[PDB]
Formats: structure tokens, C-alpha cells, sequence
């Protein structure tokens, strides 16, 4: 993220903060 | 996986904003 | 000169039954016939030997490790004089570490003007109880005739005068009476008087000329002497040699060609020993000790100011040193132009002597085959070892070889040393428990690439127990105390924020300021270093943390320097690029603090009104000290002393310097209130009963859980 | 109790409120300026001004940071006993006696502070001639409360004494059983140059 | 109806509130239920509904990163069992990273069908230690409830001892600890008799009957009980359903029309696709096993003539089976078109499940890779493996990449086991318990002999603590004493008899019988390892005598089950083959005698007329036989009595004291402080090197005479 | 324990290699006539035939032979002190003494029935204004030698005796702190014990 | 020491060494 | 805790930071 | 063999273990 | 052949087998 190499729960928390609410998607039609 | 672009070689903006609004 | 027969020098005998049948003409022996490595010689083959006759014997005699020898009585008949010119352990005769010398020759000995006889370990030996005692030995006090069969009052002293033959047997006097003294079962001894023992006696007349000795043709003439105590030369005798002729043990003069130019001709093409024989101490010697160099064109050893180095050229240019004393053999030789192979077996930490000796041995011009270096775990303890040439190449055209070696984990450090490579390739492989980048630094300092191949040297294994950590760390903060010291360092983590699992602190007592980096053998607690682990830190926020990686350490005594550092608990993988780091060894001095308590408090005095107190420190060398607080104002005027020890009691208080009011003994040695400070690491187990992998098995497992818990909940689309 | 001065080994006398004044004869005080010595880069310091074989507890301590106070180390209690002057056990101060009205000559042992060191006991081996008057090989407490020494009854004639002062040095008023003349059960001139 | 209808398939609950409307009136789940990423939500936010409608879950239930929902007593209070057909990773219940928890619902659960539980990284929920979970699970081990707030010292997991309502908290033993069976504080969980629990029970002080496994709604009824032990039809438990209703998902009985429609549909929003189910003997199942093909006549499974195996398409894209869930991804397949990798670690020998899933495929395409197995023994899930195509191998041409298989001391039993290597070589490194003579047999039966590399791969790195040898030795004579034994084994040597170097006995104190070789990896206690070389007088069998090859123990403990096995010191040929021998790993012990005092003879007397004693074994066992005789020597008139007369002041160590210490918790406490200050012992002590080689060389003095006579004396020489 | 120095049983209860008799006759066995103690499913066994208020050593060894008692004639040694009870901490004999109000007395606390190892001691300090004085230290040796004590000037009245508390494991007869009278020996006045 | 546990008043000698003047409010239990 | 996280558990300064930070 | 204290009573065992079928020497020979 | 010790020295069968009276 900030060092271009992040690996941990901090990655998920930062990713959630990047998008915010209604940020995650997925694909049921597969 | 997300690790495949962030637990490895450089994790840039596109590697993160692939599913945000 | 002017002698009959073959004037034969001496040679050794070894590992055979008999090799005296070759002798059929030697009538004079100038050397000393030695016996060596005769571990299985049987007596039956020695009953008959060959020797024509004898004019005299020049050198000493040394007998050693022989099993047979029931008879050595055929070698030296017609004896005239025997002396130890050279002296092995200062004695003319040395019988030691052998067995069963039933009979020997020497049955007409006349005089031994220098050197006594020592006899030891002769279960069988007879007729040493009926021989002249003081007429033959110049030093009677140093006579050691012991452990003989006749000396045990078991061997009948059969001798001539009763039933044997006649061999020119005069009756000499040692105890007033003219005794028919003998030497063996069927022989008699001719012995000169003690009065003129330094001049010689002959049957042809009175005591020989003063220059003669032992025997002579006629007296009053140096030429007529067959054996001269003074220098013999070309038939005549003289007190000193001419300068053209160097001396030989008061007995001969020899031209300089036989000492100077005899051995300079040969480097590797003469089987006599080419050591550049020089002249010093008024005598010709192969080489002179240290502190005496070579300056003249003739190569005569002459003194130099103080101790001086020695450049030694050994035979064959190869010497495999197999012990600390095998290296002390070449002590003083500061530069050796050949291979010095190390195959040393046994020993216990005596290699400090090698640091005195091999720490001066700079060059090894031959192939370097070194292994079995048990004593020194690290090769960084030689202050002169820089040159390694390939003038002699072993198999494979290599000038270096240490393959599949054990009981080694380190090499020479370049922080305070260096080394250079020459003459071709080099092979280094299979010495585990040692990092590999150190060899890369060796290649860098050596230089001259092309002959430093990165395929003929280990760059593939032998380092999976001491990870080469590229990065290094420091101590950003260190807040100390008497033992409680909080060290806090940089919060740098690996790119993965879970692969690092703590920090391995390394420490030991080290007042010195020079230390290598190693780890002694493993016995579940016993190690030269001391090592412990520290829990990993906790993340707080992306840009920076408000809690640095810190650790509080105890047990260190104040005032004392410790060569401490840390390493990173690195999870083993196929790439060492992303591992952690290690701090540099810092000789950190625990601050001079109040728990400093000197020991061995000794109250001595040259008077009653004085007490010259002296002591030793446990770990406080007083470097930072300013003063000593000491008490002499009265603090023993205690009611316990004024109210104790009535004379009705037994005498127990007399001869004491310890009384109740001065006591500070623990109530109980058991750990109750504050004696738990000694709660230390496991010493039955190293730290924990389960070895390291079971923890790693958990650690990585959690990662493979969490990432497996992550890889299913992300990546909604490739697009 | 009495603060002292000096940071090196003392040699001048210290006021002790006695006629004969010797240094290292004072109770301790909170003042840090003791008879100690500063560092001389060596673990050896000759000490002077002491008393002939006086008992001395000492707490050996090193120090650092002399500027604020004598910031020093913890105490290690060690007692010193070096070179007894058994010769000096004869007399430092004089000796006298009170002739008590019980056929006993209570020998009173005077001193400025020390008859050759710290008085701890006076060994006496006089208990013979059956049972007699109240005998005490007097200890230091009873010596404090009586200022002398008791013994068994003593008859006219010759009497071998066995009282030697024991300051852990010996030879105070006795070295061998010499016979004093006991005259009328009293008047024994003990310590005849002893 | 008894079981409510309205089955609701599982879905993902992610990132928003009010998504629980799909739980309205739902009976059971058909799919996966996940609750993910509910951050910054009040407890009141999700308490808008509660779902006791749910009864059991077909598959895993997931809770990950939810901060509201402080307990499950107000969303899913009433639940009984969780099906374990499908698994996620080792279990079905995921509760990971919950916050604001302080209680836990799930009232009166009965049994989890397969797997374990997981409640981890929850430092907020308390009262989560003694919860009733053990009997509910099948795998008593492989449990993960860690990083709670009881080991972290933030709350005690207390539950009430009294009968909370109908429930009660019996203190049940699990692994030695008494757990109060409950779910949270102020509530309890009942326990029934074992026979009742075999078929479940009601929470009414009543026991169910057979055909059930949990709580019976109409109590003590077999036909109308909730949580059936077997299939169900229209609200009635059934063991087997006659036609037309066939089984479905191993737990329901559904109509033939339903299975046909399901095959005519797909659950990926398409048609004629996924979810291809067909009839079997009694059950609708997808992908009929091997030996039974499809039947388009009526869309069934029919028995094919000859083998008709089903291959799983894995041509491209690596899909390693490193988990039980990944093992279940390939059920009944016969060929792995891709490469197979095994990295499973830990657990309780989960390979049984592999026998239920794997151990049926026989062609492993590409390359096998068994890497980093910290715990894996008794490989029996590749018995049918006897073929390989090798379509695409890894780098280095190593299609058998075995590494870090610590306790993998077996491969097969060699009952027709074999494998044909079309292409590739064998890699083996760090296999401490993998044998040599069996690896060679495996090489012979796979065409790898000769083509095995001797430049990258070695064998001596393996077998570092155990191995096998088809060559074997036997114990031909034994004589027993109490401290030593004279043992003598067979004189057999390898085919090259003169390559004999000597035997090597390895002895240790193995704790109990039926334990394999361990010596070689252990260097401290717990298999304290000792090794001694052996070389009796006989080197060849030609000279007969009354003393055949053997050795005597230098000294052992009386009556100790020391383990004896041997490995001969031997050379090795060009290409390594079966070389080396051994004997049966025999547990033997000596005779016994008890002169040594039993340790801790604690004075525990309690009566004046009678003496109570406490006995622990001496340092030596001195015989496991418990028969002893007790006498006593008197101690009257001892010098200590009249010399230590204590009738006055002053310590005399007064006579006749009695004060037992009671080391545990009464004196010398144990707060994890190990060392006692009575007499400390070093932990990081000094160390020296090995020195045994100075000793054996002495014996060579008594074994070299014939060697020299045969090698040095009989040389044809010109002398 | 051993009735004979050899390795056989003589069945002679009158001889036990000690002045006292502790062994008793048993059937003849191939070992010394000794108090055999068999062991079956226990790690503790009593030793009867001892004297009260005493501590003793203990022999122990296991040997193969079980058809006889045991062949072995040696053993390993441990120690154990018996637990005192309310049977010998008091005077095993009576606490009576010989009364004499006739200018002289013989004082003798009676010896134990079973000889113990340590009696409950009472100090003896009966002093007056410098006259014939008696003292006594109570140990086995000292009590055997001195034979108690013997005083003079006997009449009903006060008698000085030193006072100190006694506590081994709870005694049964002690020294009292009172100003002792002589009221005809209830327990305390004449005889200080009890 | 810090090998396994420190138990006693010595914690005070550690406790003040942890916080420093930053508005510290450490709680020494004795 | 304050007197049970280092004495009655493995010492670690992380919990100790909480009492003043 | 490693040089232990193999003398003393061990000598008797050294005299016995290669014998017993041919008697044994009870006392030490030293 | 008068060796008696074998702990600090060496021995052999032919020196001990005779001493088996």
C-alpha cells in the first residue's frame, strides 16, 4: 500500500478504507 | 488473490482500485 | 686421517630383523647406531652379528623400544674409548623404553670423560654388578644403573678368572685389591686409571701425550695418538683449528666446503638434508635459532639486534602439522615457503599457542589442505596469515582444499585481517554452519577474478543454519541500569508483517574489544555465547508506530562490557533477499552502578594500627571509578560483643571475625520473597522442551490459515 | 553521632573526649566524609591512623559520581583483625583494684578506650580449691556494671594467677602461672609489669 | 409437519445491514452461510430480528470481522447440530476476529457431524473455555480456541455450577481438566448418559430411543424426533427409503423427479450445466464411482463391463491438495492430469480422510512434490499408485521431490507395491527416518538405477537417525550380570569381507517397548544417546574357537530396558546400493541390586510407636520388583550425642529435631524459579572438543605385530 | 537386628548383639536372625520394637531370592525420627522426688521406663549470699555422672531455680515462672517440674 | 530476571524505567 | 495484569505500555 | 578402549567375563 | 611381560585367561 508491499489484516483494513461502504463486489453469474 | 499483487512485487494503485466504486 | 679400514659414519636401523650383515669392513664408527621402531624384534636372530673390529667409538648410544636383543656382544670388540660427543638427555648412554637386553658388548671400555650412563626398563640384563664403577664414568653422581637382572640379585655373575678365556685381563684396583673386573659372561675390561683419564693410557707405555686420549701408538707425540681429545687433523693433533677449517666438538677440523657449499647446491635433488648448513657458536650447524640472522655472502649465521624472524626452507616443501607441538616444531619460522597441511587430531583449546606461532606464519606457498581444526572454531586468530601461493599444485590444480570438514563453523574475519589468493583456482565446499557471503568477501579482497570461480566454490548449500542477513540494525535508544536495561531499536519490519516472529538477542561477557561471531557446540544449554528470544512488536498504523521494538534485559553485571547484538527470527524459505537483519556487535558497558561489590576482601597489615586492604573485583575493573567508600569509624561497639561469651562456655568465639550484629545472611536459601531473581533459562532443556520447528510449524500454519481465509473473500473479478 | 572530615586515610588524632585520643575511635555519623580513600587506579590502599588491633567492621564500597554526594555501592560486611600487639596487652592505661570487704581484690582495669584493642573478655581459669566465694571470669557486661573482676577465695601464701586479657591478642597481665604473694587474703599486686 | 419446510439456500452476508431478510421462517440452510465485514455497527443495529427458525446448517458457518452482535443468544438461539458433509478448513464453525462480545448463545447444541470448531482472535468474548464442544465433535484433537481473553489475562471463563433452568453444569473431564458444560455465564449445558447420548436425549430428564441422535420433540419417540441419526422423509427419521424416493446429500429422501429436474438445471444461473446428479443403489449422487458409468436411457448410474474410471480434468493450472477440504475436491477420481503437491502439516494423522478420498488414483501426471511435512507418518494413501505419465515435470528432472518429512519412517509394506517411471529422477534430502535399502528397492522397481544423479543428490544427508538394512544380525549368546552383560552376535560381514571396518553399538534408555530407532537426532536426555565401536578378535571366520564376535556393555543401570541395535561401519561403492547391516532392535535389561539409597528418604513419621515412610525409586531402578526387607542399625551411645550436649545457650544443632520440608508449595516454592542458591550450577558453561581418538589408538599396539609381519617383513627386498 | 555375625538364623531370642532384646524367634532361614518385613503393593511399612521419643536409621534392599526370606546380608541406609506423642514427652517415669526437710536432700528426677534420647530439661541455679552452691546440666552423660543434685539447708520455704520455657514438640513437664514456694508438692513447689 | 519471571519489589526498578516524563500514571502494586 | 503479566506470565513491555501509554 | 578406571574390582570381572566356563581368579592379580 | 594394570595401561586375553583358576 504505502511501501508497495503490504501483507496482513492491515491490507484488508486499508482496502476497505479505500473503497468504503458498498465497495466490495462479486459475481454470482458464473 | 490480493496477496498475489500485494504480498509480492510492487502493489500500485491499479492493484488496489480494481473493485471500488 | 691415517687410519685403516672404512671410517664409517652412523645410520639408523628400523623395522627389520637384522641389517648388520652388510657391515664387513667398517672398523671405525664415527656416528651412533640408533635403534628405532623395533616393536616386534625377537631375540633369536641377534645371537650372531658382523663387525670386523673397532678402533674407537665417538658418539653417544641410545637404545629405544626393542623387544629382542638377547645378545649385542659381537658388534664392538677391541674397544679403546667411548664418549657421548652429542648428548641425548645429557647422558653418554641412554637405555630407555625398551625391554630384555640380556647381553651387550662394550667389554673393553677405557674411559668416558663426559657423560654418564642411564639404564631403564631392562627386565633381562646381567653382569652389571662386577664392573669398574668410578674408573669409567667422569660423573659418578649422574650414574643411573638400575632395573637389571643381575641388579635384582638373580643373575650369577659368571666371569673370567674362574673358567673363561684370556683377553688381556689386567687386575685393576678400585677397592684397594687388584680385582679381576669383567663386563659380561666371557669377557674382561681394560680400563685406564682415573689420574690421567684426560690424556689416555696405552699398553706400550705410560699415560699417552696430553693431546692423546684412550690409546696411542707412543707417548709424548700428538701424531702418534690414534684418538685425541684435542682437535685431530690429517694425522696430527692441535688445540684449535685453523680459520680455513671449522671446528667439530673439540675433536676434528673440517674444510668449510663440507658445511657451507655442501648443502647450498641442492634444493630438491639430494638425499642428505639441504638446510644451508652454517657456522655459529664456533661449530657447524644446519640452522641457528631465532635472533641470529644471515648477513655474509658465505651465509654464516651472525647475531642481529634482538629477536629476528626466520625464513625456513623445509625438506620437500611440505609439512603436515598434526598437533600444537607439530606447529611448535616450526616455531620461529615466520615465513614458510611450502604447504602447511593441518590434519590435527585431538587436543583441547591449546591452539592459543598457535595464535602465538601460526599468528606469525604468514605465507604458505604450497597447496593448502587444511582440516580437523577442532581447537579453533574460527580461523580469525592468526595475526599474520596473508599469502597463499600455488607453487605446488595438488590434484585438481587447486591451491586450497577444505572439503567435508567438521567441527568448524567460522573462518578468518576481514574486520581486522585480510588474505590474498594467487596461482589459479580454489575449491571450498561442504563446511556447514557458516554463512556464504563471507567467502564472497574473501573473493573480493583476494581480487584477480577469472581464477576465482563462482562454480568451484560453495554458493548452493552449507548455510541453512546461519542465515546471511544482508541488512543490519542498531540500538536507537538504550536506557540502562545496574542490570535492567531497556534497548529499543528501529521499527523496520520485512515486507510481510507476520513472517518476522521476534528477535534473537545474543550476548556474553567480553571485557576485551575484539570478538568474532560464532556459537559453541550444543548440549542443551551449554554454549560459549548466550542467546535468548524476544516477542515481536505490534502494528498500530500505516505510516509509523508509537511503540518502537523494545526489550528489557537483566542479569548483566554493572561496570562490565558485553559484546552484545541481535538477529531476526527469520522463517526459512528459498530466498534470503527478504530476511531481516542483525545488529553489529557492540561492546556495550553496563553503567557503573551501586551493586558493584568487590570480592576476596583480605585484611592484611604491616602493623597493628594499619590495615592494607586488598581485594579482587567480580566484574568491576574500576575504569569509571572515582573513589572508594570505606569504613573505619567505630561500628562494632555492639551490645552483642559486650554481653556474650562467658568463660563458662567452650572456646568458640576466640579465633573469629564474624559476630551476630554484623550478619546479613539470608533467612533461607530457598526462593521465598526476593531470591527469585536467580530465575533463569532452562538448563535441562535449552529454552523449551519442544525444539524450534514445532513452533515454526504453528507460526507458518497460522499464516497459511489467514491467507487461506483471505484468498476466498477477495478478487471479485479478474476485470 | 559525630560527623567527621577528610577523604583520605587519617593520621592526626580525633577528639574522643578522653585523655589519650586515637583516630577511628568514634561512633559513625550520617556525614559521608569518612576516613575512606579515593581511587589510586589500584586495588590496594595502605590505611593509617587506626588503633593497634582494634576490631573494625567495614563495608567495602566503590563509588562513582562524586559531585552530588558520595554515590557509592551496597555494603559487604567484613571484620578486620590484623597484627595483634599482645605486648601492648600489658598496659595502655594503668590498672588498679578495689579491695572489697569479702576477702577479694576486685581488679579494676582502666583504659582511655582500649587495652590493646576491643575488650571482649578476660579469660580466667581459677576455679580450684573446691567451692568458695562467688567467682566470675567476668564478661564485658559484668565488667561494665562492676568495672572489675571477681574470683574464688584466696588464702595467705602463694597463688598462681590465670587471668589474661583476651582482646583477641592475649598476654594481658599474664603469660605464665607466676605466683603472687597473697597477704591476709588480700593485697595481691597483680600485673607485675605484665 | 415436524421438520419445518421453506428451506433457504446459503448466501454471502457482506458489507451491509438488513440483509437477514432471507432468514425469515427458514428451517435449514442449503449452501454456505457467511457473515463478513460488519464494522462500526451497534448491538441494536443487528437485533432488529432473531432467527430461532434455523435448526441445522448443511455446511460451514462463517463469522469474520463483525463488531456488533455481542452474542448469538439473540439471532440464532435454538440450534441442535451442524452437518459436516462439506468442510472449510479442518472444521465448519469459523468465528474469527469478533469484537464487543461478552456472551455466546447457540442454546442446546448436540453434535457437530464432522470436523472441529474455531473461535480465535476474540479477546472480547469471555466464558468460552469450558463450553460443551468436545463430545459435540468427532475430532477430539485438532481443536483451535486460542488468543482468547483468559490466557491473555483479561477475564476468567466462569460458568454457574447450579442448574440454570432445565440445564445443568456437570463437571466433565476433558484431557484431565474439569469443564463446566455450558455456553456462557449464567447458563449451563446438560449432559446425558453415554448410552442415551449415543442416540441423543431430550432436555427433560428423559432419554431418547434409537433411530435418533439428538433431542426428540415428542419426547422418547423414535419416529418423530428432531435431529435424526439418518435420512428423513416428510418429517420422519428413516434408515433407508424404499423407492421411488432415493437419498440426496446423504441426509434427505427426495423424489426421482426432483433429482431429474436438478440434473436438468444448474445452480449457476444456467441450464443443462452444473449439479449433475444421477441415481445409485439408494442415493442421488453426482459423478458415479469407478466401475459404474452413466446411463442416458434413463439418466442413471449403471455397472459398466470392465473398468470405467473417471478422470478429473487438471491438465492446466496447479491445484494442490494441501487440506482436508482440498482432499474432498477430488472424490473418486482415478487420474490427476496435473501435478500433485502435499504440504499438510500438524494435526492427528488426517491421512485417514485421504484414505476416504485419495488412495484410489493410480496415475500421477507431471511431478509429485511432498514438501514440508512437519508431522506425517505411515504413508498408506498411495497404495494404488503404480503408474505415471510424466506429461510435464519440474526443473531438474526430479518428479519425486521429497523433502522435510521428519517422522515419515515408512513408505509401504512392499506387498506388490511398485511404480513405473516413464521419465524423471528421484530427489531425496533431509529424510532422517527414511531407509536406504528400501529407497534402493524403490529405485530398482522404477527404472531409476544408473540414471540417478551423483552430482546434485546424495543419500547420506538422510537416515541421520534411523534406517533399515536387509542385511541382519542375530544374538547368538548372552550372559547376564546386574551392571554389565556379555552379548555376542553373528559374525556376518558384507560380501566384501575385507571391507569390514567394525561394528557400532548404539544404546539409550528408550521409555517403553515398541519404539523405533531414534539415536542420531537426539543429543541430550529423552533418548540419551551413547555409541561405542566394536572390533572383537575375529575378523575372519576361519579360526574356530569358544569366543565368537561380541562385546560387553561398559556399565548400565540395574533392570533398565536399554534398546540395542547395531549398524556396521562399512565403505560404499560407486553407485550406492544396499550396504550395511544391523540386528533386531531389542529391549534388554540386566539383573539388580539395591545398595544405593532410594532417593528422597523423607522422614514422614506420624506415630511414636510406628514409623511412616515415603519411598521413591533410587537413581538406579535397582529392579522393578517391589519386594524389599526393612531392618535398622541402632544409633545408641553415638559420639554425636555426648559431644553435641545441648543443655545451655548457644546453638549445638540440637538433637532430635523433626521438620519435613514438603518441597511442593510449603517450602522451596515453585514460581517458575529453577535454580536454588544453595549451590548454583553453570548453564552457558565452557566447552572443549572431542578427545576419544587418543584412546583407541593405544589398543593398536596389541593388534599390529602380525600386520607388520605380513605387510613390512615379507616384502621382497635386495638385502 | 543381627543375632549372629554370620548368615544363618539361630532362634536365640536371648542374644541379639545388643544389651537389650528386640528380635523374636522365627522359623530358621538362610539369613541372619533379623526383623524381616515383607512388601506387597505398598511403599511404606512400620518398624515395631522401638523405644519412645527416639529416632533410628533404616535398612532397605531388594534381592532376587524369594523362596527363602532373602539371601542378601547387607542393605542401604536411610534415617527417620519418630513422631513424638503424649506418651514420652512427659516424664515416662513419675515426676516425684525424695522429700527431705532435714538439712539435706537428694534430688533425682526418675529415669525413663523406655530410654528416650532427649528429656525435657529444667535449669538448676540455686544461689544465695556467697555460700555452698549447686548447679546442674541435664544431659544423658551429665545426668548419669552428677546424679541429679544435693542441696543443704532444707525447710519449707522459697528456693531459687532458673526459669525458661521448653518447646520441642509440646512437652508434658516444664519449668514455671512463679516465685516458687514449698506448699508440700502439689506439682510445682518442691519439685519444679510439672 | 526476564528469563521466565520477575516477582518482587524489583518491578518498581523496572516500572519507572518504562514510562518516563510523559504524563505517566503507572500503577506500582506492592 | 499489572502484577501478573510479567511475574505470573512471560514478560512483555506491550501490556506494560498501557499503564502510562 | 576408553581409559576409565577399569582396575580394582572391575579386574575381577575382567578375569571372569572371559572365563567361568574355565573357573575364574577370585582376587586381584596386581 | 610383567604388566599388571590395564586401566591406565593395556592388556590382552593371553595375560588374563591363565589367571582363571
Amino acid at each position: 500500500f504505502v511501501n508497495q508491499h503490504l501483507c496482513g489484516s492491515h491490507l484488508v483494513e486499508a482496502l476497505y478504507l479505500v473503497c468504503g461502504e458498498r465497495g466490495f463486489f462479486y459475481t454470482p453469474k458464473t | 488473490g490480493i496477496v498475489e499483487q500485494c504480498c509480492t512485487s510492487i502493489c500500485s494503485l491499479y492493484q488496489l482500485e480494481n473493485y471500488c466504486n | 686421517h691415517l687410519y685403516p679400514g672404512e671410517v664409517c659414519p652412523g645410520m639408523d636401523i628400523r623395522n627389520n630383523l637384522t641389517r648388520l650383515h652388510e657391515l664387513e669392513n667398517c672398523s671405525v664408527i664415527e656416528g651412533h647406531l640408533q635403534i628405532l621402531l623395533m616393536f616386534k624384534t625377537r631375540p633369536e636372530d641377534f645371537r650372531d652379528l658382523s663387525f670386523p673390529k673397532l678402533i674407537m667409538i665417538t658418539d653417544y648410544l641410545l637404545l629405544f623400544r626393542v623387544y629382542g636383543l638377547e645378545s649385542l656382544k659381537d658388534l664392538f670388540p677391541n674397544l679403546t674409548v667411548i664418549r657421548g660427543s652429542r648428548l641425548f638427555f645429557n647422558y653418554a648412554l641412554v637405555i630407555f623404553e625398551m625391554v630384555h637386553l640380556k647381553e651387550l658388548g662394550l667389554y673393553n671400555l677405557m674411559n668416558i670423560t663426559r657423560g654418564s650412563v642411564r639404564i631403564e626398563k631392562n627386565n633381562e640384563l646381567c653382569y652389571l654388578a662386577t664392573i669398574d664403577w668410578s674408573r669409567i664414568l667422569d660423573s659418578v653422581e649422574d650414574n643411573y644403573i638400575v632395573l637389571n637382572k643381575d641388579d635384582n640379585e638373580e643373575c650369577g655373575d659368571i666371569c673370567p678368572g674362574t673358567a673363561k678365556g684370556k683377553t688381556n685381563c689386567p687386575a685393576t684396583v678400585i677397592n684397594g685389591q687388584f680385582v679381576e673386573r669383567c663386563w659380561t659372561h666371557s669377557h674382561c675390561q681394560k680400563v685406564c686409571p682415573t689420574i690421567c683419564k684426560s690424556h689416555g693410557c696405552t699398553a706400550e707405555g705410560l699415560c699417552c701425550h696430553s693431546e692423546c686420549l684412550g690409546n696411542c701408538s707412543q707417548p709424548d707425540d700428538p701424531t702418534k695418538c690414534v684418538a685425541c681429545r684435542n682437535f685431530y687433523l690429517d694425522g696430527r693433533c692441535v688445540e684449535t683449528c685453523p680459520p680455513p677449517y671449522y671446528h667439530f666438538q673439540d675433536w676434528r677440523c673440517v674444510n668449510f666446503s663440507f658445511c657451507q657449499d655442501l648443502h647450498h647446491k641442492c634444493k630438491n635433488s639430494r638425499r642428505q638434508g639441504c638446510h644451508q648448513y652454517v657456522i655459529h657458536n664456533n661449530k657447524c650447524i644446519p640452522e641457528c635459532p631465532s635472533g641470529y640472522t644471515m648477513n655474509s655472502s658465505n651465509l654464516l649465521c651472525t647475531p642481529c639486534l634482538g629477536p629476528c624472524p626466520k625464513v625456513c626452507h623445509l625438506l620437500e616443501g611440505e609439512k603436515t602439522i598434526d598437533s600444537v607441538t607439530s606447529a611448535q616444531e616450526l616455531r620461529g619460522c615466520t615465513v614458510i615457503n611450502g604447504s602447511l597441511i593441518i590434519n590435527i587430531r585431538g587436543g583441547n583449546n591449546l591452539a592459543a599457542e598457535l595464535e602465538a606461532n601460526l599468528g606469525l606464519i604468514e605465507e604458505i606457498s604450497g597447496y593448502l589442505k587444511i582440516r580437523r581444526s577442532y581447537a579453533l572454531v574460527s580461523l580469525s586468530f592468526f595475526r599474520k596469515l596473508r599469502l597463499i601461493r600455488g607453487e605446488t599444485l595438488e590434484i585438481g590444480n587447486y591451491s586450497f582444499y577444505a572439503l567435508d570438514n567438521q567441527n568448524l563453523r567460522q573462518l578468518w574475519d576481514w574486520s581486522k585481517h585480510n588474505l590474498t589468493i594467487t596461482q589459479g583456482k580454489l575449491f571450498f565446499h561442504y563446511n556447514p554452519k557458516l554463512c556464504l557471503s563471507e567467502i564472497h568477501k574473501m573473493e573480493e579482497v583476494s581480487g584477480t577474478k577469472g581464477r576465482q570461480e563462482r562454480n568451484d566454490i560453495a554458493l548452493k548449500t552449507n548455510g541453512d543454519q546461519a542465515s546471511c542477513e544482508n541488512e543490519l540494525l542498531k540500538f536507537s535508544y538504550i536506557r540502562t541500569s545496574f542490570d535492567k536495561i531497556l534497548l529499543r531499536w528501529e521499527p523496520y519490519w520485512p515486507p510481510d508483517f507476520r513472517d518476522l516472529l521476534g528477535f534473537m538477542l545474543f550476548y556474553k561477557e567480553a571485557p576485551y574489544q575484539n570478538v568474532t561471531e560464532f556459537d559453541g557446540q550444543d548440549a542443551c544449554g551449554s554454549n560459549s555465547w548466550t542467546v535468548v528470544d524476544i516477542d515481536p512488536p505490534l502494528r498500530s498504523n500505516d505510516p509509523k508506530s508509537q511503540n518502537h521494538p523494545g526489550w528489557l534485559m537483566r542479569g548483566l553485571k554493572p561496570w562490565t562490557q558485553y559484546a552484545i547484538f541481535v538477529k531476526t527470527l527469520v522463517t526459512f524459505s528459498d530466498e534470503r533477499r527478504t530476511y531481516g537483519a542483525k545488529s553489529d556487535i557492540i561492546y556495550v558497558q553496563t553503567d557503573a552502578t551501586n551493586p558493584s561489590v568487590p570480592l576476596d576482601p583480605i585484611s592484611v597489615s604491616n602493623s597493628s594500627s594499619q590495615i592494607i586492604l586488598k581485594w579482587k573485583p567480580p566484574s568491576d575493573p574500576n575504569g569509571n571509578i572515582t573513589h572508594y567508600l570505606v569504613f573505619w569509624e567505630r561500628q562494632a561497639e555492639d551490645s552483642e560483643l559486650f554481653e556474650l561469651d562467658y568463660c563458662l562456655k567452650g572456646l568458640k568465639l576466640p579465633s573469629r571475625t564474624w559476630s551476630p550484629p554484623f550478619e546479613s545472611e539470608d533467612s533461607q536459601k530457598h526462593n521465598q520473597s526476593e531470591y527469585e531473581d536467580s530465575a533463569g533459562e532452562c538448563c535441562s532443556c535449552p529454552k523449551t522442551d519442544s525444539q524450534i520447528l514445532k513452533e515454526l510449524e504453528e507460526s507458518s500454519f497460522r499464516k497459511t490459515f489467514e491467507d487461506y481465509l483471505h484468498n476466498v473473500v477477495f478478487v471479485p473479478r479478474p476485470s | 553521632s559525630l560527623g567527621d572530615v577528610g577523604n583520605v586515610t587519617v593520621a592526626v588524632p580525633t577528639v574522643a573526649a578522653f585523655p589519650n585520643t586515637s583516630s577511628t575511635s568514634v561512633p559513625t555519623s550520617p556525614e559521608e566524609h569518612r576516613p575512606f580513600e579515593k581511587v589510586v587506579n589500584k586495588e590496594s590502599l595502605v590505611i593509617s591512623g587506626l588503633r593497634h588491633f582494634t576490631g573494625y567492621r567495614i563495608e567495602l564500597q566503590a563509588c562513582n559520581q562524586d559531585t552530588p554526594e558520595e554515590r557509592c555501592s551496597v555494603a559487604a560486611y567484613v571484620s578486620a583483625r590484623t597484627m595483634p600487639e599482645a605486648k601492648a596487652d600489658d598496659i595502655v592505661g594503668p590498672v588498679t583494684h578495689e579491695i572489697f570487704e569479702n576477702n577479694v581484690v576486685h581488679l579494676m582495669w582502666q583504659e582511655p578506650k582500649e587495652p590493646n584493642g576491643l575488650i571482649v573478655l578476660y579469660e580466667v581459669s581459677y576455679r580450684r580449691y573446691g567451692d568458695e566465694e562467688l567467682h566470675l571470669c567476668v564478661s564485658r557486661k559484668h565488667f561494665a556494671l562492676e568495672r572489675g573482676c571477681r574470683l574464688r577465695g584466696l588464702s595467705p601464701g602463694n597463688y598462681s594467677v590465670r587471668i589474661r586479657a583476651t582482646s583477641l591478642a592475649g598476654n594481658g597481665s599474664w603469660t605464665e602461672p607466676t605466683y603472687f604473694y597473697v597477704t591476709d587474703y588480700l593485697d595481691v599486686p597483680s600485673n607485675i609489669a605484665k
